[PDB]
Order: structure tokens, then C-alpha cells, then sequence
């Protein structure tokens, strides 16, 4: 009666109408029967990644053994797993976990073949005595059959480190299946999950589960993937009835709640956002035509689901001359993908010049000083995969940034020396330059094709060139600037009335066309605030009473 | 009876260094 | 607390096992939350018999990390990570800090009295 | 005798009969037991490529000493086989520590095997080793025996080094069918006599990261294990070889044989397939490249060295992708430097690099780093026109000699490449006055050393309507994720032809031209609504753009 209380009965369970169907996966069943139908060094073991299923191997196993569908030296046997977890528990007085399993192995010497022990995640035998050997020379002797299941490299991290247990085992390799086997494996388990969750699964809603869970996460196998987008939607539906069946659209909302991504359905609020966009991104960067509308076209066509899925959405690159809103614009477009001017990843290659901080965007390699740490582009990125990502000023950055920032392109995945990939196949790349400033189209396009590499241009989207700027442009900026220097006194309630020859005023000051729009900035606080900011803190400037301004020579007055 | 009596550690992790391999411009 | 005077040679482990036993026997009730489970991890010298109890629909687990701490030890043991999903909490806005903030004064009033 | 249940041994099973065929390689052996019999020195290391048989190499010397051929000062020998995964800190110096004293309680002929001890050598050995009572036969790699033993040594004055080589084609035959009788047993067919010697060949060619001893392992063992289904005939055949090698390599199987004539004769209208237009000067240069195969010339030489100008926007490097991807078997095998900043004499050691210690050496020169690694390239020059005559002497002697010198010293063969040089001058002169201007450009002596100046053309008004069909074939295979379907109509498809020209650029507006209204018009009507899947999306005119 030595194992009667230490492990529960395992192949009774499954004859009393408790585990799931396994419909699927034939193969390696016999493959494990040829391996074990032998004479000596039967042992075998289960190992491959974690999550393609060999609970379903042991399962499939026992229901064919219920079912009596066995050749000749399988029958009416019964497998019987072992926990090492209440064995250890009470034992204190100095021998007793010894001779404990000792008893326990010679009560597994008393049946022969009946007796089939499976112990899973076997690395828990080659330590957790004080083990191992005691149970070592009882292996090869035909009395114990020990089949088990592991992980790929924790069987060559804990398990390997002795030479003399690997003549006692037998490696089975166990693939991750295909998509049609997960059609055909989800629709073998469609009825467990209607009887606990009393709702109905339309078939479309069954095969669009697998098929777009796969552009999406990668980090979990398919066997099981596909099963937890099905049984959310059906925990959801339950949920919405406290349309009563689930279909297409509830796997995209949940998968775009899960993992984040807004690549959801068509939701009503959003098509007049979408449609009227270039005049809601023409509230911050006003001109610019031909650069708003083909950005905007580039976001347009991967939201109707159009491009290839091994690329990024919108990967491209403008430059133009100095102060121009190459900067600005960038921080236009999150601004309502987001509504988060911080929610995006700016980085500045105006400091990776040298051959060794590409380490400081990609990780250290294992174990020197700052594996604990990680890299800085690939950890953002990774926890939620739709942020824009900049890069200002690709010109002063070493041309071997270039060769890492390459497989990102044209793959979508990148590597890091954590050991992993990080696959950008829905940000938005946006890059920004400043080269030549010296020709129209020629000779800066010129200098671009002369420093980068040749292929790294057509992988790109459209390269955008930008206008200068105009006096007729120019009013409105300063329209925005006044709008903002009005709304930064609206804490102390303080607002201004200003007068149209003034308002031109500052359009015909500040006029030289080689600086952009950067000097009507400091123009308006050298006219305005200065004279504002003198007065304040002098009195009578009291809060609510706004001022005016009047034009006098070459000042404004107050 | 036994008691176990956990025991300490000691973990090792190395720094690499770069040289900077100057350029005699002409 | 489960670790505390259990320097023999398996007391541990029996109280996990009595703790998992009080929670086995009853039906679908008992929620427990492991707050910081980052601990989880090691705590033996054991702490690995909690697979066959996750990996059944048993235990139930509510449990909240920081985001560093997750990927330092969990991302670390990618066999444990299979067994959880990710509820990614994000920070709020200011517009929401305010309307939290009209919220938590009475408490500030009646404990400070302002 | 207590360590061999926790190590292994391979003399006492040298008299079992669990050796292999020691076909081959009778010389080598001759080698190490020349190292083996000194003072000082005795202990061979055999470096060479790995998956070759090094380890067949000492069971060979094991099988000679068991019967007796090396002399009677070394008779009686025992050699033990060691467990390199048997300690992988805490082991991999402990049970070590152990091992090294079983072999000092020996004071005799227990002479060991490390294999890959790169990875195992740090000094603690040693003071045992240089003692003199153990035999040190060792198996490495050539690549980390340049990395692991020349900094950590500390004994690598103690080593020789015996080359260990590739063998032949004719020895890999001999090996191979010496190991063709042991494959009754795990495996039951009648083995086919020819079929050795073309799995063989054929794995000759293609398979490149495993080597000819036991890639020829990867074979005929792999063609009876597929054919293990059959029992669920008994004779394998070049079929079975060539449904593994094609159904492996993701290739079809079109050219199972005969890289002479067929894919020779095949120079023909698959260029069409990505050539419209230019039949002339597809017949040129078809029959151009097929005179370098007969090898009548001279060995170094470029294989063609063929340059033709003309338009822009015609075929004219649509032609240079397509014999890249035909003749040399790869998509990006192409190489496109433009000379059109070549005016100075500062300029020109841009192309060929730097001395070593001064400005631009790392990146090494613009022209030689490509082409050392992948030397089965295509090259073109493009706007050679404006460049200055100081670098038709380096561009002279590649096109006289097989032979060229870069920034660093070394040595780069331009003999099996292509080279091609283009231009933009001529299109209205129709033959005489261009070729006058390509006379009057150049050196005459220049256009001697060169072959064929085969002339373009402008392009067909009804011929330009294929283009903008096969770029409709691409535009549709994005759009599969909608599962949709788009009829184009030809009095639009002859629309897009006048605005697709413009004759300053060629025919290059059409990679925009075709995204932009047909793309953005229908992505705003599938984000809006009126369209689903499985339409057909037809297309027409309304009067000046293209409605739908
Ligand atoms: N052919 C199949 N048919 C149905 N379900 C399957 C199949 N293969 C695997 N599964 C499911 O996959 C799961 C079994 O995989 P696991 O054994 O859990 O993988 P694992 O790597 O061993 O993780 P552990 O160690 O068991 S926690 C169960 O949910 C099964 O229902
Ligand atoms: N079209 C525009 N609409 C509104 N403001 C603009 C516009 N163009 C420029 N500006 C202003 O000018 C400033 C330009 O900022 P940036 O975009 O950082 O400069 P830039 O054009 O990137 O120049 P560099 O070379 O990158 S420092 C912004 O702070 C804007 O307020
Ligand atoms: N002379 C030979 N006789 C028999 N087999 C050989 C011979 N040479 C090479 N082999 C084959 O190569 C294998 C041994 O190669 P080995 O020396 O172990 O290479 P590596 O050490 O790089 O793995 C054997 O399995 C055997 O079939
Ligand atoms: N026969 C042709 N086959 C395919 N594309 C062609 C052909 N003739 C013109 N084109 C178009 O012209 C482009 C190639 O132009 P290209 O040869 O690069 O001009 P350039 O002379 O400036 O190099 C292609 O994008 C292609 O669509």
C-alpha cells in the first residue's frame, strides 16, 4: 500500500468522463509506443517548447488505453504519476525521505508492465533529497517505465550536468502544428467551452480566431493561442447579457484590449476622424501640402488593411532646410493617435558617435554589468507594440547604427543580445535630417544618395522635401503664437486684445528667409513679453483686467 | 533531526573596455 | 510569514501543501492575492509545486508586479510565464488626476483637520 | 576501474566490432604515430573542419593497434574516450579534479581523448601534463584554435598540429560505399549502385554549411527514412535523391542536372518574363555570355564585358536584375556605383581605399569590399561620361587583368564577373552620330578591349501597355488580405501610358503614378463603406481622371 496516499490515481480519472477530447495528433503516440515496445532502455521522454501541448500526448494516451484501442503489450494498463511535492513533506528524523522512497520504488518492483510511472518535470528527482542516486541503478533493470516531460533547455541546464543518466533516457522531439491542424484542433474542442459558458459559436467566428491571431503575438505557441481569444469572447459575451452568440467582431475587440493594438473594427466616431484628418493635422503644422497629405495617406492605407504585413506602416524619412516643422510634425500626428505628447519613443542619434553605444538601444550581451538592465528602444517597444518612434538628426550617428537599424527594415523583427526578437511590423518609423540646405532638389537628394547605403532608399516610403516659407504663410503662425501666449495667461486670468497693424506688424518684421520660423518666436517675446513681464511685478497689472496693445514706432506699447 | 543550514555566494561579472584608434586625416 | 521557524527539513512544504489543501476543498470561492509575486520564485533555499495547481484551473491568483521586476525573474523561467495573462496598467492623465483628486479629500479633511 | 562506469572506453570495445569501415585515409595516421613517439611534443591535436571524421581517425588507430602495426614501444595500449558533457560552477572543475587523479594513480598506458578541448582549455593541468605520465590525443576546430589557444595558453608550446584535410570526390565514393553495407539493418532496401554517385554529385553542388564526409550522411540514410512510409519499390533511385535535395532547398525541380547546356539553352525568352522590349539586344547579349563558357579565351578575363547606352527609363538595368537573378542565381548580386563625382584627383581613392592610417580605411574602398565577399556579381558603372580620366587606368586593367589591389594589400579576382557601363548621351541620333560622339569621348584604344556596343531604343505605343500590366499584377497580390479582385480596363490602361512617359525621365513615374489615385480612391472607399469582399472593382474613365 506503499503509494496508495502519495499519488492519486490517474488513468480512473479519465474513465469517468472528465478529460478534454484530443482529436489530433496521432503520430507521436505511436512513435512513443515504437520507442517503448522494446526490451531495454524503454525511458522515454517528451521535450520540446513550452506550450505545443504533451499534457495532450499523456491524455491522448490514456483515452486509448481507456478505449482499448492499444496493440497487443499496452493493454488494461494504467500509468500512475507521482508528486514529489507531498513525498518530501513529513520527514524530519534523520532517515525517514530515504528509506520512504525506497519502500515506494520496491512496491513499483512488485507489478511488472501494469505499473507505468510518468513523473512530470522530471528535474525535480536530480535534486530536492537533502538525491538521485538511489533511484539510479533501480532505472536499468526493466522495472520502472518513467516516461516524463520537459522543457527543450532545461533538460540540457539541470538534467544534463551527468553523462550517466542521459543512457537511461530517450529524447522525443514534439512539433508545433500547423494552421489547419489548429482549425481542425478547434474544432474538436467546440463543445467544452458552450456547456460551461452556455452560448453558441457561429464557425466564422471559429476560423477568424487562428487566422488573425498570427500577424499579432508571438511569443506564445499554437496549440493554445488561438483557444483564448474563443473563451475570452465567450467569458465577454456572458458578460454583455447581465446579438446573444459571439462572432468576427468580438475576437477583434478583445485582441484589441489584449496586447493593445488599435487595429481594431470600423468604429462610427473614428470615420469622419479618419476622413477629416488633414485638417485636424493641419491645426498645429499649417503648410506644408504635398508632405500632410502624403503622411497622412501612408497612416490611411494600413487602418483599411491593404499593405503587406512584413513591413511597418509608415517607415519614412523628410529633410529640407532649417526650422521648417520637421520636428513639429512628428509631434502632430501622436497627438491624436494617442492624445499623449509623451507616448511616443524620441530618441536622438546626435549621440551614438562610436561603434560601441549601439549596445545602449539593444541590450548588453549576458552577464558583464548591466544585463539586470536591458536595452532602450527594444524594452519600450516590446511591452506595447504601436508606439511612433523618431529619430533626429540620422546624419551625425556612426555608420554602424545603420547596419542594425537595416534588419529592422525589410524584416520587421530585431534582434538584441538578450537573446530575443522584437518585431515592429505596425509602428511608425519617422526619420529627420538636415542635410545640404544648399540645393533645390539636385544636389541635397545628391548628398542623401552619398551618405547612406544604396539598397537603404528604396526599402524606404516616399522621401519628402520640404517648401521654404512664404509671407503670405505667415500670418497664421503668429496667430498660433498669439493664441498660445494667451492661453499660457490663463491661470492668472490675465488676456490680450491685439490690433490688426499689429498683428501685421509681426508679419512684417522677421523675415529673414535662411532661419525658418524660429526667429518670430523670440521676435514676439523681445517685443511682448519683455514690456508685459516688467510691469507685472510692478502693480498695476492687477488680474482679470486684460491690456491692450497699440503700435508706436519700432516697440508696441501697452 | 536534520536541519539544513542555507549557505552564501559569490557572483563574477567582468567589463570589456573599447581603444579609440585615432586617424591621421589626409 | 510561510517562511518563518521552518529550518527542518521539510516544514515548508507541508505548510504550503496544508495551505493548498484549505484552499483545494473548498469549491470556486477563495480568490487569493500575492502581492509582489516576484517572490514566488524562489523562497525554497522548493516553491515549484504550484504548476499542477496553477495548470488545472484551480487556483485563482490575483497577484500585481512592477514592470522591471517582471522581466528580471518571470521572463527569466518561461515555463511559469505560460501559466498567467497581462493586464497592462497605464499611467492616467491630468485632466483624471483631477477628477481623482476631488475624490481623496474628505479623507485628508477628517484625518488633517483643514 | 572505478572511474569507467562514470567515463567511457573505447579499447575494450575496439575488440567488440562496433568499429567502422577505415576506408581511406592511410597516411595521416602515419603522422600522429610519428608525433606520438617522441620526448617532449607527444600529445597531437588534429585540427581541421568539423563533421569529418577525426574521431574515425583515432578509431582507426585504435583498430590498428589491436591487431598490431605501430612498433613494440608503444604495445598494449589503452585509450579511453572522455565525457565532455559530463560537467556541464561546481563540477566543471570537481569531478575533474577526480578524473585527473584516476589518472595519476595509472603510472601507465591509459592515454586520453578530449574532443573540442577549446573549449575545456585553465592551467590547472599543466604541472600534470608537463610531468610526463598521460597522452594528451586532441580534436579541435581551426577558427576558435586562432581565438582560445593563443591568449589563455599557457602550455601551447606542447602541441602539433596535425592537418586533418577535405577529402575528394573519388574518396567520399570509395568511403561511402564502404559504408553502404551497414545500412541493411536499420533500414531495409536493395541499395542502388548508381545512386551513391548521385547523391553524391548532387550534394556536391548545393549543400554548403555541412561537409562532403557526412554530408553524403545527410543523404541516402535520409532517402530510406522517407521511404519507411512505403511499408505502412524496395530499390532508391535519383528521383528519391532528388525529392529530398529539391524538396528541402525550397527549389524547383527543373535543373536536376546538366549546369552546361540546359540553363544555357534557356538564355532565351524568360527574359521576356522580365524583359519587355529590346529583342536585339536580348540576342546579343545571350549570345555574348555563352562564348565565355567555351573557355577559348583567356582565363583572366571578365566573364562579359558588354556596355550599352541609350535612353533612360527603358530596361536598361531592368535588363542588368534580370541576368543576375538567371545567371547567378540571386536577387541582390548587383552592384551600382555612380561615377558622377569623379572630377578630382582626390576623388578616385575613394574606389579603392585608404592607405592604413588615414581617413576613410574601415569602411575600405567603395568598390573592392563589395566585391571580396560575394565574388559572383554583376556590375554596373553608371554616367561614366563625366568622370575624370583618372580612372580608366584603374577601370583599364580591370578590363585587361584578372587582378586588382585595395586599400589594406590584398589581392581581389575580377574573372567571373560582369561588367557594364552605361550612359545617358545619343537617343536622337540613330546609329552614326553617336557612336562619332562615343569615338570622340573616348580613347579609341579604349572601345578595342571592350565587347559589344549594342544600342536601345525608345519603346512601342501598343508594347507599353504590358508594363503597366505586369505592375497591376503586383498591385493586386498586396490586396489579398481583403480578398478582393480588380478589372482594369484597357481605354484606361491606354490613358496611363500618355501620362506615364514623359520624355525627360524614360518610363519611371509608374511606381507613384499606380498608388496614388487608384490606391488612395479606393482605400478611402473600403475605410468608408459601399465595398466588400469578392468584388471585382471595375474601372473607367470619367473624363479627365479615373473613376470607379
Ligand atoms: N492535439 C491537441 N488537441 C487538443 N488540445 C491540445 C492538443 N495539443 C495540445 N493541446 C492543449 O495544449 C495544452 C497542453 O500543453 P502543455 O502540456 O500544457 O504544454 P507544456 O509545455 O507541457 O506546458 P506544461 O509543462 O504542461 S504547464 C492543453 O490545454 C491541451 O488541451
Ligand atoms: N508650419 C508651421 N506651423 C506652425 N509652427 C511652425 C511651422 N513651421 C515652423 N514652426 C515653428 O518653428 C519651430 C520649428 O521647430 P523644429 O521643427 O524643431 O525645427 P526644425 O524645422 O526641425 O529645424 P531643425 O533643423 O530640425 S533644429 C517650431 O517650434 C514651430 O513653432
Ligand atoms: N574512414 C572512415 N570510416 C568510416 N566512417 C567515417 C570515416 N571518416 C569519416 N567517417 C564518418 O564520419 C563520422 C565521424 O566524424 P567525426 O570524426 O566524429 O567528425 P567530428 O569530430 O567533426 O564530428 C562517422 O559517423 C563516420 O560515418
Ligand atoms: N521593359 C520593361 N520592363 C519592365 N519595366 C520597365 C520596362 N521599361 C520601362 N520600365 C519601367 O521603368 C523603370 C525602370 O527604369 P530604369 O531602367 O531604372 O531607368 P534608368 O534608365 O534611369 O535606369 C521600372 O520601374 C519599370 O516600371
Amino acid at each position: 500500500q506503499a503509494l496508495q496516499k502519495y499519488s492519486t490515481d490517474l488513468t480512473a480519472r479519465a474513465r469517468e468522463g472528465k478529460l478534454d477530447p484530443v482529436i489530433g495528433r496521432d503520430n507521436e503516440i505511436r512513435r512513443v509506443v515504437q520507442v517503448l515496445s522494446r526490451r531495454t532502455k524503454n525511458n522515454p521522454v517528451l521535450i520540446g517548447e513550452p506550450g505545443v501541448g504533451k499534457t495532450a500526448i499523456v491524455e491522448g494516451l490514456a483515452q486509448r488505453i481507456v478505449a482499448g484501442d492499444v496493440p497487443e503489450s499496452l493493454r488494461d494498463k494504467t500509468i500512475v504519476a507521482l508528486d514529489l511535492g507531498s513525498m518530501v513533506a513529513g520527514s524530519k528524523y534523520r532517515g525517514e525521505f530515504e528509506e520512504r522512497l525506497k519502500a515506494v520504488l520496491d512496491d513499483i518492483k512488485n507489478s511488472a508492465g501494469q505499473i507505468i510511472t510518468f513523473i512530470d518535470e522530471l528535474h525535480t528527482i536530480v535534486g530536492a533529497g537533502a538525491a538521485g542516486n538511489m533511484i539510479k541503478p533501480m532505472l536499468a533493470r526493466g522495472e520502472l517505465r518513467l516516461v516524463g516531460a520537459t522543457t527543450l533547455d532545461e533538460y540540457r541546464k539541470h538534467i544534463e550536468k551527468d553523462a550517466a543518466l542521459e543512457r537511461r533516457f530517450q529524447q522525443v522531439y514534439v512539433g508545433e502544428p500547423s494552421v489547419e491542424d489548429t482549425i481542425g484542433i478547434l474544432r474538436g474542442l467546440k463543445d467544452r467551452y458552450e456547456v460551461h459558458h452556455g452560448v453558441r459559436i457561429t464557425d466564422s467566428a471559429l476560423v477568424a480566431a487562428a487566422t488573425l491571431s498570427d500577424r499579432y503575438i508571438t511569443a506564445r505557441f499554437l496549440p493554445d493561442k488561438a483557444i483564448d481569444l474563443v473563451d475570452e469572447a465567450a467569458s465577454r459575451l456572458r458578460m454583455e447579457i447581465d446579438k446573444e452568440e459571439v462572432g468576427p467582431d468580438d475576437i477583434a475587440d478583445v485582441v484589441s484590449a489584449w496586447t493593445g493594438i488599435p487595429a481594431g473594427r470600423l468604429l462610427e466616431g473614428e470615420t469622419a476622424k479618419l476622413l477629416r484628418m488633414e485638417d485636424e493635422l493641419g491645426k498645429r503644422v499649417i503648410g506644408q501640402k504635398a508632405a500632410v497629405t502624403a503622411v497622412s495617406d501612408a497612416v490611411r492605407r494600413s487602418r483599411a488593411g491593404v499593405s503587406d504585413p512584413n513591413r511597418p506602416t509608415g517607415a519614412f524619412m523628410f529633410l529640407g532646410p532649417t526650422g521648417v516643422g520637421k520636428t513639429e510634425l512628428a509631434k502632430a500626428l501622436a497627438d491624436f493617435l494617442f492624445d499623449d505628447e509623451r507616448a511616443m519613443v524620441r530618441i536622438d542619434m546626435s549621440e551614438y558617435g562610436e561603434k560601441h553605444t549601439v549596445a545602449r538601444l539593444i541590450g548588453a550581451p549576458p552577464g558583464y554589468v548591466g544585463y539586470e538592465a536591458g536595452g532602450q528602444l527594444t524594452e519600450a517597444v516590446r511591452r506595447r507594440p504601436y508606439t511612433v518612434v523618431l529619430f533626429d538628426e540620422i546624419e551625425k550617428a556612426h555608420p554602424d547604427v545603420f547596419d542594425v537599424l537595416l534588419q529592422v527594415l525589410d524584416e520587421g523583427r530585431l534582434t538584441d543580445g538578450h537573446g530575443r526578437t522584437v518585431d515592429f511590423r505596425n509602428t511608425i518609423l519617422i526619420l529627420t535630417s538636415n542635410l545640404g540646405s544648399g540645393g533645390s532638389a539636385e544636389q541635397v537628394l545628391a548628398a542623401v544618395r552619398a551618405t547612406f547605403k544604396p539598397e537603404f532608399i528604396n526599402r524606404l516610403d516616399d522621401v519628402l522635401i520640404f517648401e521654404g516659407l512664404n509671407p503670405e504663410e505667415l500670418v497664421r503662425i503668429v496667430d498660433i503664437q498669439l493664441a498660445q501666449l494667451g492661453k499660457r495667461l490663463a491661470q492668472r486670468r490675465l488676456q490680450l486684445q491685439v490690433s490688426l497693424p499689429a498683428k501685421r506688424w509681426l508679419a512684417q518684421r522677421g523675415f529673414d528667409p535662411v532661419y525658418g520660423a524660429r526667429p518670430l518666436r523670440r521676435l514676439v517675446q523681445q517685443a511682448i513679453g519683455d514690456q508685459l513681464a516688467k510691469m507685472l511685478l510692478a502693480g498695476q497689472v492687477h488680474d482679470g483686467d486684460t491690456v491692450p496693445v497699440n503700435v508706436s514706432p519700432d516697440a508696441d506699447s501697452l | 533531526a536534520a536541519a539544513a543550514a542555507a549557505a552564501a555566494a559569490a557572483a563574477a561579472a567582468a567589463a570589456a573596455a573599447a581603444a579609440a584608434a585615432a586617424a591621421a586625416a589626409a
